[PDB]
């Protein structure tokens, strides 16, 4: 088996009224160092994971598009636009 | 590529009109069409903001360089690869193609309609289009006519 008598005695009897205050400067230094490696490296990885399908497959994020048909208005020198809603699809491949 | 091949060059005057439908269309066109060099102004100024704080409670210049590169890199990531800007530019190019086709017909028939235009303008004081005024007449006769 194992001989963890010292550790078991430590577990059974431990101080319930002992604590040490923390140095806030060092605590926030460690946390910000962790954030630096979180943000930089892991955001590189997470943005690659999140944006690679959005770069190589854009049609799934833009479902509906608009199409215009324009006609002249000669007397007032204007252009009149009629709009239609279409499904954004793979046109002409 | 095909839609932009049809419209050889897009002028800034014609862009602003589509701002009536979709603002930031100039931004989308810049994001999709290689008009200029998209320097990361937002990222650079955010990094300069970090540089100001890193110069107050002095951090090493290694951290200064890193916290300058980080926001610029963020802006570059959020700027390039935006393929929704490409769909917005497809919509804008369809709109501008139709506008140019209609404007081309306006110049061809401007000579022919010169005589009628004077009378129409002088006796009908309205900036509404004939295509729009006539449909009002159609429905007005449809609802209230001796029939
Ligand atoms: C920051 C607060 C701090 O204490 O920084 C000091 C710590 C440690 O700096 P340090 O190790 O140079 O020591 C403290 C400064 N002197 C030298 C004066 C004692 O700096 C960092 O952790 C670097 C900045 C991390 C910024 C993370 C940003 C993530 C993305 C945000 C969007």
């Amino acid at each position: 088996m194992l001989d963890d008598t010292k550790y078991i005695q430590m577990a059974q009897k431990f101080p319930r009224n002992v604590s040490v205050q923390l140095n806030k400067k060092l605590f926030v230094t460690r946390t910000w160092f962790r954030n630096y490696y979180f943000v930089g490296v892991f955001g590189i990885f997470a943005y690659f994971i999140y944006n690679q399908p959005k770069i190589f497959a854009p049609f799934s994020g833009y479902p509906t598009t608009v199409a215009y048909k324009a006609q002249p208005d000669f007397l007032n020198d204007q252009v009149i636009f009629y709009s239609q809603q279409r499904q954004n699809t793979l046109k002409n491949f | 590529l095909r839609r932009k091949q049809q419209l050889g060059k897009i002028y800034p005057e014609e862009v602003s009109s589509y701002t009536q439908i979709n603002p930031d269309i100039a931004n989308d066109l810049n994001l999709t069409f290689n008009a200029k060099l998209l320097w990361p102004v937002r990222g650079m100024t955010v990094g300069a903001g970090f540089f100001a704080f890193a110069h107050l409670f002095n951090l090493p210049y290694s951290f200064r360089l890193g916290l300058f590169v980080l926001p610029t890199a963020v802006e570059l990531a959020f700027t390039w690869g935006n393929k929704t800007s490409q769909f917005k530019s497809i919509e804008f190019m369809d709109y501008l193609l139709q506008y140019r086709v209609s404007k081309a017909l306006l110049e061809k028939n401007a000579k022919h309609f010169a005589e009628k235009k004077a009378a129409y303008q002088k006796e009908i004081n309205s900036s509404q289009s004939v295509q729009d005024l006539y449909n009002q007449l159609i429905t007005l006769v449809s609802e209230q006519a001796p029939s």
